[PDB]
């Protein structure tokens, strides 16, 4: 059984949307963007304890009622013979299937309001042909969903007490016989019978009485006791509060709601945790089976640390409210450097533009010139992501389905293979063609003599990457379409064509690109510590360094 | 303060909101009046451990055991889960008890100040 | 002017705690470990409305109510006539202040059990020395406190009402508190707020003038993007509650990459123990051999923080003032002059003598015949490093015994004394070692991506490699 599809129309900021899902589905985006709006959509159409208040006025879109509300599920059967919770959806619904290998099913919700009642009614149907939904039937306040579907709803502000109390009619209200206890019980019954004819102490309290003249698991509260201590403060923290609650769900899930589907509902788990309990609830959400189906929403990037098998649903606003959906795994090649790049990706899947840059270096050039130029450029939606040099396919492909602009700069870059000597592979453009879908490029032979060895070598490279360059200017112009920056040779280089005046005049050398080049990380922080306000323009309002003026979003160049 | 004090009695308000107060006027009688419920002090504990043995039925026992073994599985913390009730046992029938009760707590703690009845409608 | 200490001598979870403070006081830790009872201090002391109703049994330390509770706050005071906050305050206290101690302030608040009303009373005194404290005077209900600070303590569609309501308590302290020292108390702004807005709200808190004196929880590292000139106190997670600060300060030196470094840091101050690597091929190295060895150790405290072209001080000082344990790993380096031919300066060693407290060393310089060179000044280096590496022997224990782990020539050697024979089989060259160097971040991927168990349990069991076993933590005694 797995979710497929959902479509809204009507309710509330969603006029027309369309979101593919999964089993896991995150959900996140921006303040005031529908993220709480498109969960509630989903209280209405499976959770009985909102569908029978009805909406309101305010539940429609733009607060005007001569539209009606439409939200349509979409499920998949299609692995009926392996899975028990197929099964559990179509000894319900025995009637309204239609051929005879229907993988498919719809629940569908529609409401039309009452002006006179000022109300709007809910009417709920389901099927396997969207032209032949019939209504589901029902006797008094229960219908055929709530024989199925369990849904679980976990807001932000929960209060262990209330859904303790509101709980305790499952656990401690079963007879089970006798337990092996009963003469236990029946100490409880006969200790009782020596305290209410001598509670009087010496008759002060027996004679206030004088001048007039079983089941008490109600009040039972539950706390959270450090070892090594023995007191019971009633003042506990937030962070484990909320844990407590996630472990009664989960207890609850696991022993009353075997036979039913349980689908979670979580709005913003990493509200009052610590960074570590984020990442062991990102581990227990996307490994263990524990959670099975749930709609997540969140803020945190540490949530975000351990997904895999996963729909990312981003929502967000371009004309309207317009909701952006992925299908996110981790191949097999990929799969020893995985945490890697999900600690790289989770914080980048938060941003508006995304620029992907190759090493450390890079990024201490670009912090400098956007801290010198346009300093609340993370404020307005930008984002520096270090690729590691090779992955330039899995944060692309992500961040493009996503509606995310992805930009790329990246060097040109010759590798020595393994076991031959003169033949090198051609890299950079090998993974700017790989980007674009095409095949990888021919190797490259290249005569060095062997008495030439040291700069000159390096001038001989760099010369062979002027003319692979040069020969390949209809493709490097179909990648500068696609916000794919190649360098010439190196950063350096075009790092020296727009400073490099200032370059010669810091280094105190002939030679200030093969300076930076000995030791890449060190010299920068001496470059950066001695740059000035007018180089850092110089760098910024260059041909060279568009992609810092793509990063900041105006319209300057 | 030491002198006046000042019981306001309104039928609005029910048993619980005083009965919450009383859990710990229970304790307060318990230690007060001179050790009189000393005598009933080494039994008033054996009504307390009445309260201790409820913890072994085997639906409490299953619950504090998986309750822990659930909560032990994020990042196997030492804590522990514990559960206590602590109740006891005496709109009109309400109100004539509370009534009862204010003139029971007006008698054992109030002997010392001035007690002004405020009782509205 | 400033604050300067808070001696909680008794409360809830805190049996005996002297904070060193300031203004902008920014305050973490774990869950449970009284990051909001040390905010209910502040309010309990300087806000009326949680004072007016006093202390209960639960307020005590492990239910004791025989011992007293004694908050003591102090105030610096060092300056007059260019300060308006310190004629607020002289203005008030009057005769409480004496001219010998005429730079220093106290506000004291005493409190002891009843066990009869079962009623804790809070009296509050002022003084200008330790003894003799004497108490507020008032009038009604009102002291004279009261007419210093104001205490505005906050605690959260939504987002957008949350930055309203900031909106609207800014906008009351900017026009009806001119006369007042405002005090601001943020419990978790991170709530229910994108991360954009969290790096506004942290540039609006550490930059502009109007949060003069505020004490800030947070769970978050992007609430710490710009943080300067602020004290940092954390909460440690042992048996015994400890709270220690650090007095943060970026140095015009570190000016041109403060945003680099306090990014990085924001995280690793939510640690408890934080390995210090060199660069990315590090990270994906050990992040290989820590998820096939010991996959929680993020659960558990660990990190794995990259440090690049700084000199170690401003990492180890601040998270060494918090308590918390960092480990270097790193590798001995020779760099050339700028200008100079030959000489070469001892840059790993200089930075771990400068983190022990030393002086940099002399330049070596070598009369290598440099017209003939190649691959093998590779080697004619390495061994002047191992020759430095051998010269040197007590102060590489010296480094052993303060955490930190100086290779002899590189991180590749000491990777090809554990797995040599799996790098002679993955590579299969006669010279591995010297492949990796040639593309550090190609290679390094194509290492760990045909590496298995018992490769990285043989890394990991490996005596050149003892800062993974203590960035796991697990002691034999
Ligand atoms: N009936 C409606 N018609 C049109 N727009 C509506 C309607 N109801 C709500 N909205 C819009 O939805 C917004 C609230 O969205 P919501 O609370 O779901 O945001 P969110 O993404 O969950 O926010 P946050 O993450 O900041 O808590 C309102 O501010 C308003 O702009
Ligand atoms: N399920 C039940 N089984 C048995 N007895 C019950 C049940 N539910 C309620 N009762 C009894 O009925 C009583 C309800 O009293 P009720 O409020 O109907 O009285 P009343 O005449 O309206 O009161 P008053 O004059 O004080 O307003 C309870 O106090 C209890 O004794
Ligand atoms: N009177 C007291 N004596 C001893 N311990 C106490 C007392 N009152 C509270 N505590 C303990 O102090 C802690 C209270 O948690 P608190 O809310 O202060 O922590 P926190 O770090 O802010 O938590 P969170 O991360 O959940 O917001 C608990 O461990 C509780 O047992
Ligand atoms: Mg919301
Ligand atoms: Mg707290």
């Amino acid at each position: 059984m797995k979710f497929s599809n959902i479509t809204i129309k009507n309710f509330r900021n969603f006029e027309k949307v369309n979101i593919n899902l999964d089993n896991k589905n995150v959900i996140f985006g921006m303040n005031d963007i529908g993220k709480t709006n498109f969960l509630y959509a989903l209280r209405f159409l499976l959770d009985k304890e909102i569908r029978k208040f009805g909406f309101n006025k305010s539940d429609y879109h733009k607060h005007d009622t001569s539209k009606k509300i439409e939200i349509i599920l979409t499920l998949d059967l299609s692995n009926y013979e392996k899975d028990e919770d197929t099964k559990k959806l179509i000894s319900v619904v025995k009637g309204a299937r239609t051929s005879a290998n229907a993988d498919v099913f719809y629940i569908a919700l529609e409401s039309k309001y009452d002006d006179k009642e000022l109300y709007g009614n809910i009417i709920l149907k389901w099927g396997s042909e969207l032209d032949n939904l019939i209504d589901i039937p029902g006797r008094g306040n229960i219908n055929a969903l709530d024989n199925v579907f369990k849904v679980i709803y976990i807001n932000p502000l929960v209060d262990l007490d209330k859904l303790f109390a509101q709980n305790k009619k499952y656990i401690f209200e079963e007879s089970q016989g006798n337990e092996s206890d009963e003469g236990i019980l029946n100490n409880i019954k006969s200790l009782t019978d020596q305290v209410n004819q001598q509670i009087g102490e010496m008759t002060i309290i027996k004679g206030f009485q004088q001048e007039i003249t079983k089941g008490f698991f109600s009040d039972i509260i539950p706390y959270i006791k450090k070892d090594g201590d023995s007191n019971y403060y009633p003042t506990s923290g937030d962070g484990r509060r909320k844990m407590l609650s996630y472990s009664i769900y989960n207890y609850l899930a696991k022993k009353k709601y075997e036979d039913k589907i349980v689908i979670y509902l979580i709005e913003e788990p990493e509200i009052s945790l610590h960074r570590s309990m984020q990442i062991a609830l990102s581990k227990q959400l996307f490994e263990q089976s524990t959670y099975k189906y749930f709609f997540l929403s969140t803020h945190s990037p540490e949530l975000l640390y351990e997904m895999d098998n996963t729909r990312l649903i981003r929502v967000h606003s371009t004309e309207k409210v317009v909701c952006s959906s992925h299908m996110y795994n981790v191949e097999e090649a990929y799969g020893s450097v995985k945490k890697k790049l999900n600690k790289a990706l989770s914080s980048a899947l938060f941003a508006e533009r995304v620029l992907l840059i190759e090493g450390p270096s890079e990024k201490i050039l670009f912090e400098k010139v956007l801290d010198e130029v346009e300093p609340e450029y993370e404020l307005n939606g930008g984002f520096l992501l270090e690729v590691g040099g090779t992955y330039f396919n899995h944060y692309v492909c992500t961040l493009n389905d996503l509606g995310i602009t992805h930009i790329i700069k990246t060097d040109n870059d010759l590798k020595s293979k393994k076991g031959k000597k003169g033949v090198y592979e051609l890299l950079g453009l090998n993974r700017c063609l790989n980007l674009l879908g095409r095949e990888n490029l021919d190797e490259i032979t290249i005569d060095i003599p062997e008495d030439i060895k040291g700069k000159k070598k390096k001038e001989r490279l760099n010369e062979r990457k002027k003319e692979i360059f040069k020969q390949y200017k209809n493709e490097v112009g179909e990648f500068l379409g696609e916000r794919i920056y190649l360098s010439e040779i190196d950063l350096e280089n075009d790092l020296y064509s727009a400073i490099g005046e200032s370059m010669k005049r810091i280094f105190e050398n002939e030679d200030p690109v093969h300076y930076l080049q000995k030791s890449k990380l060190f010299n920068m922080v001496e470059l950066v510590n001695n740059l000035s306000t007018k180089d850092c323009f110089d760098v910024f309002e260059h041909e060279k360094f568009a992609c810092l003026k793509e990063l900041v979003g105006s319209d300057r160049g | 303060d030491n002198v006046f004090k000042v019981i306001y009695i309104n039928p609005l308000v029910d048993l619980d909101k005083l009965f919450a107060q009383n859990k710990k006027y229970i304790f307060e009688e318990s230690q007060g009046n001179e050790s009189d419920e000393g005598i009933l002090n080494n039994i008033k504990s054996l009504t307390d451990q009445v309260n201790q043995q409820i913890g072994e039925m085997t639906i409490i026992k299953g619950f504090q055991q998986e309750i822990t073994s659930e909560y032990r599985s994020l990042k196997k913390e030492e804590v522990s889960i514990e559960l206590k009730s602590e109740m006891a046992i005496k709109d009109g029938r309400r109100k004539m008890l509370s009534y009862s009760i204010y003139n029971y707590l007006a008698k054992k703690k109030y002997e010392d100040k001035i007690v002004i009845y405020l009782i509205e409608e």
